[PDB]
């Protein structure tokens, strides 16, 4: 729910919206405007930051963009006294060649 | 002595021998105790086998001490790492022939002891300085600064307690008007056992002798089974026995003075029974300790800094004090009886909530 | 100075090599350097099935074991959208909790032998002992358990169990207090451990703390609750909690969880009565043994399953859980061959553990070790 | 110079040793936690001559090496065995030190014997207590002389004269 | 506070005179429940006909694989098991046997089926890779056990119990709770 504002948000920026039907869902962003957006999203009220997992798709049986792929997990610890339990993936396509990416 | 008997250099030397290797014995079997009695306080079996109770396994023990090497490491210095284990050991033997073991001229007519001096109380604390003396040496000869820092709390701590046993064997003295064992026993002959007296002065006593290196406070840092002391671990073999060793025999010469000091260590108007009424004592105040340092935890010497210095050292000369009052102007020592017993009662009070 | 603890001392048994900058009479900070075990489990897991995998859950968690696998079985489960028999489901809590005990009196066990007084251990080891007992009954195995099998667990209980699950259900009460009575009191207890094992609540989520660090700091976050996963749901209970980071508060809150473990077990023998003990849809469990004998296609299936292993479809997949320490879940991509194309595992510990530096600010020299020890290493999860 | 070379030390000090063992164990795994199971609680260890049972090898000469390691611990464990005093066992224990149990990698070391001589391996990962017990009981007999290979074959009685002592 | 100290003791104190719990070993057999996993056992039938043709389907279960099976094709006249495939060499690499129970699940003759040992440990690696006769029904002991047994020239026990057999094993007898 917590979530949704950033929903709207992702689909008005136009990133690519996964999701299984386990109800998991990434979004996929570019790398430059990552740290930005994900910047937003802690203000917009994301308390925990759980998960990244780094991904190599050296190999793969269908196509990916990047070889590289990072992705994060953000929650909102409904617990606390904010949060929603809004909990969901960034998945940001790296290029191989640069193994950069700003920091979180 | 001035009313005490006497005996040859050749009776004298004989009763030395012989109470050295009593002690070594001693100590042997005391493992065995400690051990089998350990693992029932903790509802366990134990040394059975090769024995029957694990009899011969010090024997073992001992053995495999021996037959190894036994060497000073590089970054320290021979002699020493050969004195700093020896001096204690020494040191730790020495004193324990001045206190007696029964009746006058009664160990077969002979005097039951091996010293007797008529300055008890000074040579046990004189005595007292000089065990620390080859701790804190050990710690030095390591050539690990980590040693010598453990073996610096050590010592310091240890020598923060030796002061308080100083003002508590003022007390006693007063009480006798002397200082030698003997007659200490003889006044408790008449009057009764010296804790009624001055249950505080007991009380505080016993707590500082705790203090003693006995693996009680038990941190320290200690060694077995945490953050080592200094004194170990930078040890080998025989060397690193003679510590461990020295640790017990402290425990039992304190356990021995317990008994001189507030009972008689055989009187007992009850019966007289010499050596029995010597163990019993012992006993008791032996399986006492080993009861707290089972299940009472290992201490902060930061904790214990703060305790004994501020708060009991204070109360104990505070104490002594006061029966200085009374005994200065030499009034009814029931004064005193009335008093000790109420602190006691009061102290005791104050447990429960 | 910067002093160095190394590995495997003194009974404290992480592979730790510390740089603590001292005072020389204080802690100052602590630059922790580990990583002196690791295997790359998510690694090689790619190079064995998925049924081989369970293999490997179990073996990174000396505590309980049972958790990793039951996160890991969830994740596949959920996957290939499999379902678990009601009784299953049973068996399974029951384990798990019986297993959370098991930690439990595993971190106390540790926590009295790593420094204070050293013998209460033997009696936590006794009941430990019992429970052990227990699931060397049902598995043969004193601990790993592959009991918990897919499309819930292999076969029905012992008989056995049910007695000796009762006795010691009536016996642990009492016993628990009397561990609880050792610590509450001791003015000494006070002394060495309320004031140490500082952290704000804001910062256990900064630097990343799970549950009894968490709630530890009184924070009410029971992944059972909040993303409440099977059968608990549907069992009442509550979070034991504290209210400040302190060892002091930690060790409380989880005699308090040990009794809340009990009254689950409790519920779930009331719950408990016949029924298949895993999914019967042959295709994607393997048959019963007992029909082999019967038909083709049994035989078949059987020979397949235990040879090749099924695909699971294409698809990456997260379940978060509670373990007993901490935030679990197994992030897995399936690439649809018989092994993943990638095993993340989420380990709690690990990342408790980046809050080491941080917890152990200032500190004083004796106390740190225990600081260490309050927070429980397992090593697995930062060796991974 | 040992206790040997008369009928009588031999024996002697042999059973002084065999009796007295004082296990140095070396957990880094799950090993350990069976371990303090393996001192206490249902069986004891001190009628085998063991109060250690604790970090130093200056209180001990029977290394277990007990558990799966890797190759940062190689090196450790290495020196470790070095500062222990000259005669010395080692107990291989487990089957995840043993062999490398069900782990094919880089990262671990696979058949810990490699590391430092052994004499004694107890396989199973995890074994019980009690295999632990036959084992040194085992190694018991074996210090002792009163052993051989299951090809009848004699041997030394100590594990250290296999590779270099120090 | 206080009190507690004294409490501590207490408990304690009751224990001391408690009378202990601790089981000696091997002096009263280990408590064993049925489902228990020692060294496999190689059934048989009571056709005297070994069960296991080298179905081989525990080497895919095995991760350790820790199993090293030469086939065979079986005498027509003298089959040593009845079938048409046997398992001309059976060995099992115990250092890194996983015991798997997979294992046994996995075979079809249930040919493997842990047995109730541990009593195993010895000084040689290569001594340690059990062979097929020492991993039947028919052996009465471990390896060391067993080869101990004739050299010192005494029996044997192997100081477990069970409550009953597990019925998995129909052969071997062990001691239940009326031997050791
Ligand atoms: S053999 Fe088993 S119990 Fe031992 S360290 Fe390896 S996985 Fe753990
Ligand atoms: S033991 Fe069983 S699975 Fe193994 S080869 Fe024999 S019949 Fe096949």
């Amino acid at each position: 729910m917590r979530l949704e504002r950033v929903l709207e948000e992702a689909r008005a920026k136009g990133y690519p919206i996964e999701d299984n039907g386990l109800g998991n869902l990434w979004v996929v962003l570019p790398r430059e405007r990552f740290k930005e957006e994900m910047a937003h999203y802690k203000a917009m009220g994301f308390n925990f930051l759980a998960d990244i997992v780094g991904l190599d798709y050296l190999t793969y049986p269908d196509p990916r963009p990047e070889r590289f792929a990072v992705v994060y997990e953000l929650v909102s610890l409904p617990g606390w006294k904010d949060g929603d339990g809004s909990r969901f993936f960034v998945r940001v396509y790296v290029p191989e060649e640069d193994p950069r990416l700003p920091t979180v | 002595t001035w009313s005490y008997p006497v005996d040859p250099y050749w009776m004298v030397a004989l009763k030395a021998l012989l109470v050295v290797v009593g002690l070594l014995t001693a100590f042997a079997f005391m493992t065995l105790i400690e051990r089998r009695l350990l693992a029932r306080f903790q509802v366990r079996m134990g040394p059975n086998r090769v024995g029957p109770f694990g009899l011969l396994q010090p024997l073992a023990d001992a053995i495999k001490s021996i037959f190894k090497e036994d060497i000073v490491v590089a970054q320290a210095d021979r002699f020493l790492f050969v004195l700093a284990p020896l001096i204690s050991v020494v040191f730790a033997l020495l004193a324990f022939g001045l206190i007696p073991f029964g009746p006058p001229g009664s160990f077969f007519g002979y005097q039951p002891w091996v010293i007797n001096l008529d300055l008890g109380i000074l040579y046990l604390f004189a005595v007292s300085e000089l065990a620390v003396y080859g701790i804190f040496l050990s710690g030095w000869a390591s050539g690990s600064k980590y040693s010598l820092l453990g073996s610096l709390r050590s010592s310091a701590s240890l020598i923060s307690y030796e002061l308080g046993l100083g003002l508590a064997l003022l007390a006693p003295v007063l009480l006798v008007g002397s200082l030698n064992l003997n007659d200490i026993v003889n006044w408790q002959k008449e009057h009764g056992w010296l804790f009624l007296y001055a249950f505080p002065a007991f009380l505080v006593y016993l707590i500082a002798s705790m203090a003693e290196a006995a693996r009680t406070p038990f941190d320290l840092p200690e060694a077995e089974q945490e953050l080592v002391g200094g004194y170990h671990t930078e040890y080998s073999s025989i060397k690193w026995a003679l510590f461990q060793m020295a640790e017990y025999i402290h425990f039992i010469t304190a356990s021995a003075l317990i008994p001189t000091l507030f009972l008689g260590g055989w009187t007992m108007p009850v019966l007289e029974v010499p050596y029995l009424w010597m163990f019993l004592k012992i006993a008791f105040f032996l399986f006492f300790f080993i009861w707290i340092r089972a299940t009472w935890f290992r201490l902060r010497y930061d904790q214990l800094l703060r305790f004994g210095w501020g708060f009991l050292f204070p109360l104990a000369l505070l104490w002594f004090l006061v029966t200085a009052l009374v005994v200065a102007l030499d009034l009814p020592r029931t004064y005193l009886l009335y008093l000790s017993a109420l602190s006691f009662l009061v102290l005791l009070g104050a447990v429960l909530y | 100075m910067t002093l160095n603890v190394g590995p495997q001392h003194p009974s404290t048994h992480g592979v730790l090599r510390l740089m603590v900058t001292l005072s020389g009479e204080e802690v100052l900070e602590v630059v922790p350097h580990i990583g002196y075990l690791h295997t790359g489990f998510e690694k090689t897991m790619e190079h064995r099935t998925y049924l081989q995998n369970i293999t490997y859950t179990p073996r990174m968690d000396y505590l309980h074991s049972f958790a990793h696998d039951l996160a890991y079985a969830l994740a596949v489960e959920k996957l290939l959208g499999a379902v678990v028999p009601p009784r299953a489901e049973t068996i399974r809590v029951i384990l798990n909790e019986l297993s959370r005990l098991a930690s439990h009196l595993v971190f106390l066990g540790t926590g009295l032998l790593d420094l204070g007084a050293l013998t209460p251990f033997f009696y936590a080891f006794r009941e430990r002992e019992t429970i052990l007992d227990l699931f060397e009954w049902v598995t043969g195995q004193r601990f790993h358990h592959n009991y918990i099998r897919i499309g819930g667990v292999k076969e029905d209980l012992p008989e056995e169990f049910v007695p000796e699950l009762k006795k010691l259900l009536e016996v642990l009460p009492h016993r628990i207090d009397e561990y609880e009575a050792l610590f509450a009191e001791s003015p000494i207890f006070y002394e060495r451990a309320r004031g140490v094992g500082v952290i704000p609540p804001e910062v256990a989520i900064d630097l990343g703390l799970t549950g009894g660090s968490l709630r530890a700091s009184g924070v009410n976050y029971d992944v059972r609750k909040a993303y409440p996963y099977s059968g608990y749901e549907t069992y009442t209970f509550d979070v034991p909690l504290g209210e400040r980071g302190d060892v002091f508060d930690r060790m409380l809150v989880r005699i308090r969880e040990m009794r809340e473990s009990v009254k689950i077990i409790k519920q779930a023998l009331e719950r408990l009565e016949p029924g298949p003990v895993r999914d019967p849809n042959p295709q994607i469990t393997p048959p019963p043994r007992h029909l082999l004998e019967t038909s083709m296609e049994a035989v078949i299936y059987h020979f397949k399953h235990y040879t090749e292993g099924f695909h699971p479809p294409k698809g990456e997949v997260y379940v978060p859980t509670e373990s007993a320490r901490g935030e679990l879940g197994y992030y897995i991509v399936s690439d649809g061959g018989s092994m993943p194309y990638r095993v993340k595992v989420r380990a709690p510990s690990f990342v408790n553990l980046q809050s080491l530096p941080y917890a152990c600010k200032g500190e004083q020299v004796p106390d740190m070790v225990a600081i260490i020890a309050s927070l429980d290493p397992v090593m697995g999860d930062v060796d991974r | 110079r040992e206790g040997i070379l008369f009928t009588t030390l031999e024996k002697l000090v042999a059973w002084g040793r065999s009796n007295s063992l004082w296990p140095a164990t070396f957990g880094l795994a799950c090993c350990a936690i069976e371990m303090m199971a393996s001192t206490d609680a249902r069986n004891d260890l001190a009628r085998f001559g063991s109060e250690v049972f604790r970090a130093s090898p200056r209180q001990a000469d029977v290394m277990i090496v007990a558990g799966r390691l890797s190759k940062k611990m190689a090196p450790v464990m290495r020196r470790v065995w070095e500062q222990m005093p000259d005669p010395k066992w080692v107990i291989s224990m487990g089957a995840c030190a043993s062999s490398g149990g069900m782990f094919n990698n880089y990262a671990i070391v696979q058949n810990v014997d490699s590391v430092v001589p052994v004499d004694v391996y107890v396989p199973g990962c995890p074994p019980r207590p009690e295999a632990l017990i036959y084992a040194v009981m085992q190694l018991q007999k074996k210090v002792r002389g009163q052993a051989y290979n299951e090809r009848g074959e004699r041997l030394p009685p100590v594990a250290a004269w296999k590779r270099t002592r120090g | 506070t206080l009190k507690a100290l004294a409490q501590s003791l207490g408990i304690t104190l009751k224990y001391l005179f408690s009378k202990p719990v601790t089981v000696p070993y091997p002096d009263a057999p280990v408590a064993l429940k049925p489902r228990f996993h020692g060294r496999h056992v190689l059934t048989r039938h009571p056709n005297g006909l070994e069960k296991c043709i080298g179905c081989s389907l525990c080497a895919a279960a095995c991760p350790a694989y820790a199993i090293y099976v030469e086939p065979a094709e079986n005498d027509p006249e003298n089959p040593v098991s009845a079938g048409e495939r046997y398992a001309k060499v059976y060995e099992i690499n115990m250092l890194r046997c996983i015991f798997c129970g997979l294992c046994e699940e996995a075979c079809p003759t249930g040919a493997i089926v842990l047995g109730y040992d541990f009593e195993m440990a010895d000084y040689e690696y290569s001594d340690l890779v059990y062979g097929k006769e020492d991993m039947l029904v028919d052996v009465v002991g471990t390896k060391p056990q067993r080869r101990e047994a004739k050299r010192t020239g005494k029996p044997v026990k192997v100081g477990y119990v069970v409550p009953y057999v597990r019925p998995e094993l129909e052969g071997f007898k062990a001691p239940t709770e009326g031997g050791k």
